[PDB]
């Protein structure tokens, strides 16, 4: 009652599960509807369910999972500037992380209960939009190192391949993923 | 105190609460009802289509987020001084000395819905077209414009 | 009013009326300046940048409380023909002001 | 404190107004950004107005050099009066009161001696522009200058307040 | 016993009482009597006497005294933000507003029991206060929105008679309150 | 809570304790010891010299005021921001910074007791000679001066 | 329990002890010993004892005893005001008194059980530290208002020779304190 975490009886909770799931309305009033915090949660499976994850899933899914968890807490760190002057006022480091942040949120996390193909995702499709989205940001990072504008870099048509992704097909989903780590590739330098 | 165990336990077993406020009962409003903490937990499901009038929750919510909003710019008027504040923001201050004085000061009557509807329609008027992001452009084509002079709480 | 520069310039500025004074070394400038701030802030003071890039600063103790006296850096002759870092020079007094770097 | 029911309840009220006083900076610190974003523009503005009168300035105090000599110009800074009392008004900004300088007159532009040949004369009044330029620049520095000594008060204020209190 | 209105015994008696005059260790400290804590003081019965103060003390007296509850809740209202950053930082209606409640506070709410004349004051001494103070308050309010400084005002002779108005006796009291009325009229009026 | 009955007699009755700490393990950094509400009472039995090495204790008593002074540091900067920090303070929030970087954080290395006390060299070798008071002047110099990471 | 100095046990012992030695966590926690809270402690037999002190350390013990009490008292009540808006935004008096706080506490009341000669130290070593301290304070503030600035009188020498004071045994001190106080006067002399 009121939602404090000093209850005896969350506290007698925490001490013997294993994962805490922890929700929020703030994120629901966002219509970030999956609604879990992140940086609340946290789970203990992770190292002893690793050996399974390189065998049923992919050999560096540990890898990129830790990646793109370092990318949301990097996003986070930044959140008191872009809060201050606003996100237009960054730099252009700053500000792709702050963009490769938005499109985890929107895309990965974010996800429809209500819709014919979203409500449900393997193991393996979450594998490729992880692989696609850490992709793009080191193709972003070193176009940003060469001297391209970042704002150029937010109006590739890669950025809607990408956003799409997860209402593909469980069927249709390996043909997608090829065609754009493709495109992925066949964007920025090769264009310059 | 809501941490006292009565209503602690009557919130813990009832769904939401209209809460009086002190401030508005000594600014002589009544009834002093503060729609800021106040909370219905099954209004969804009671309005709509059928059902009062098919733009209830969408301007409930407005309504509840331009008074947040106003209450803000209020106390923010008082350190700064009204040059500060752009237009928006003076737009949003008489927005809720307005609402203060008509939606929630309605002494002794007996409005229907479709006169609270109104009103509350009159009284977002004032804000300009398009600060309205939670309302649909239907409703806001089938009832924005009228004015407080036709209807209001002090006919 | 006052302007600490380079002495050539110095002699188109008493040409304009003001206070035009000569100075050609970092610590000689920082002499000058100091004895016009001692000697009375009520005249306003303009300090070439390659003299000194800020000005308040080297009299920064003396100025402690002084509002009139005004001081700011001013480029100079030699830098007038060419490229002037307006860009630079505006990053670093955001930087100053407000302890970061916004210029996108 | 005395542990009580009423100063537990006393604690809790003093929760809530900080709560509500640091949301209140908060918003006073955004408006503030807004008006130094706007005036870090009016000074870029400036500056680069304040250049070009410099290169025009430079550029016809050279020619005069040569083509006169310097005992001329030299004579004629001797022969021209001196500027005083230049307006030093004070203006009102958020509270505090910052100086604002206002060049009236280059004493009228009422004197000049009596050797005035053609390259020295336009020199002076390009001086005069170049004055009246670096006065518009000074002023607009020590606005955003005052701004910016807000900004920090008011974040360092609103650190005080989530940290420790 | 510890002063705590929390004890069994004060909230007992708070749901049986049509009125509830609780008194404040602050006051009482600082030796302000009555001393009594506006802000958890109320009473049940204004409703009721409305018709006997019309017809016995004055036909606004109602209006009168619920303009002073307003102006004393805009008061509170103001503290919060006075204790925040201080009373300096605030603008020229607000300082006004904290000083006429200031002023409330200091010569309408204070009474001293022992003196020979404030230790007992009729209805109509009270109402021709409440009318002296809220006349100067409107004159005070429209002198601002003139451009005048709020440091001027509090210099004002007038505050010296409002100030006295309290150690005036009954019979004398009719007089000098046209005198006071008049007094504030002119002040306001010839300065500006 | 440190002050709650079972932590609390718990102290009275063994010697010294090792705490953990929330914001070392959510900022990544394992094993997440906090040294300063940590302690141990018995380790001057067993260091010093014809054991470990002579320079364990100063070097002990040094790092724990050096730390504390960068904790202190990073409270001040929390208010006020890096841009107004005197140089010597950003030198002992540098060095607060690296050590909580480069000492507290293994992974599961099996680190000596040699390599440890030459980690901890190196991080005393950001500070200047003369603020380590707690040292004496001889192993000063024979141990100062380590190349800032080999790491 | 938990360091509650309001437990029936320590309450009912301190309304007949002579002397209260409260010790502090946060001191023991930055390494600081005897961790001894010179602020909650007391004593009520110093005034008794002047005496013994006069006729067998030191004619003028007790007022320098007085003088570094007070001097601690003023740094402590800087404390609050100097770790909210920094050392760099106060008078050159204030950092001075927080400058020999510093050296106060960390040169004086400092000891260390474990250490061959700092573990026992006699009145005329404590009498010789704080004579040092005091004299180096006076000379530190003619020094400022002679206009010289915080720093350079931070970066003396002379200030680790203080330092070291501590563990100078006893048979060696008298000389160390006669070359010490030498070098305090001769050191600013030379600063002018």
């Amino acid at each position: 009652p009121g939602g404090d975490m000093s209850e005896p009886v969350t506290q007698s909770t925490l001490r013997i599960v294993g994962a805490f799931w922890r929700l929020d309305a703030s994120l629901a009033f966002r219509r970030h509807f999956p609604a879990i915090n992140w940086n609340g949660s946290y789970s203990l499976f992770t190292s002893a369910l690793d050996p399974w994850y390189r065998e049923n899933v992919a050999e560096d899914y540990p890898e990129l999972r830790d990646a793109i968890s370092e990318l949301l807490q990097r996003e986070a760190g930044l959140q008191e500037i872009v809060q201050l002057v606003g996100p237009d006022a960054l730099q252009d480091a700053e500000r792709l992380v702050i963009e490769v942040g938005r499109i985890i949120r929107e895309d990965f996390l974010q996800q429809n209960a209500y819709h014919e193909v979203d409500a449900y995702c393997s193991m393996k499709k979450a594998y490729g939009i992880m692989k696609m989205i850490l992709a793009f940001y080191k193709e972003a990072e070193a176009a940003i190192k060469r001297g391209v504008s970042i704002d150029e870099i937010l109006q590739l048509p890669v950025l809607e391949r990408i956003g799409r992704a997860r209402y593909v097909s469980e069927e249709e989903f390996p043909a997608y993923f090829e065609e754009a780590m493709k495109e992925i590739q066949g964007a920025f330098k090769a264009l310059a | 105190d809501r941490t006292h165990p009565i209503p602690d336990l009557t919130g813990y077993i009832t769904e939401g609460q209209i809460q009086l406020s002190r401030e508005l009962h000594r600014k002589g409003i009544y009834p002093p009802i503060d729609p800021l903490p106040s909370l219905s937990r099954l209004m969804n499901n009671g309005v709509g289509k059928g059902k009062t009038r098919e733009d209830h929750k969408q301007v409930s919510d407005q309504l509840y987020s331009a008074y947040a909003n106003g209450v803000d710019i209020r106390k923010l008027v008082a350190i700064i001084g009204e040059d500060a504040l752009t237009e928006n923001d003076r737009r949003y201050l008489q927005f809720a000395d307005a609402f203060e004085r008509f939606f929630i000061n309605q002494g002794q009557q007996n409005r229907s819905i479709e006169e609270s509807l109104q009103i509350a329609w009159a009284l977002l008027s004032m804000l300009p077209q398009g600060e309205l992001k939670r309302i649909s452009k239907d409703h806001i084509g089938k009832y924005y414009g009228q004015k407080l002079e036709e209807i209001w709480g002090a006919p | 009013m006052a302007v600490i520069a380079d002495p050539e310039t110095a002699q188109g500025f008493r040409l304009a009326g003001l206070e035009g004074y000569g100075a050609s070394s970092a610590e000689e400038a920082q002499s000058l300046l100091e004895t016009l701030v001692e000697r009375g802030g009520y005249a306003l003071v303009a300090v070439d940048e390659a003299l000194l890039p800020d000005p308040e600063r080297a009299v920064e103790r003396l100025m402690r409380g002084r509002d009139l006296p005004v001081l700011l850096p001013i480029a100079g002759l030699k830098e007038a023909f060419q490229g002037h870092d307006v860009e630079g020079y505006m990053r670093e007094l955001v930087r100053k002001t407000i302890g970061f770097d916004i210029k996108l | 404190v005395s542990p009580t029911r009423m100063n537990l309840l006393q604690r809790r009220g003093q929760l809530r107004l900080a709560q509500k006083g640091v949301d209140l900076l908060k918003k006073k610190r955004d408006a503030l950004v807004a008006e130094f974003f706007g005036l870090v523009r009016e000074a870029m503005e400036a500056r680069k107005a304040l250049d070009q009168a410099a290169k025009e300035a430079y550029a016809a105090l050279l020619l005069a050099q040569a083509f006169d000599g310097p005992e001329v110009v030299a004579g004629a800074a001797l022969g021209v009066p001196p500027l005083e009392g230049v307006e030093a008004e004070v203006e009102n900004v958020w509270g505090s009161k910052v100086p604002r300088l206002k060049a009236t007159f280059p004493d009228g532009a009422l004197l000049s001696p009596v050797g005035t040949p053609a390259y020295t004369l336009e020199a002076s009044r390009a001086f005069r522009r170049y004055a009246e330029a670096l006065i518009r620049v000074a002023n607009t520095e020590t606005r955003l200058k005052k701004i910016g000594e807000e900004i920090k008060k008011t974040t360092r204020r609103v650190n005080a307040l989530e940290q420790v209190v």
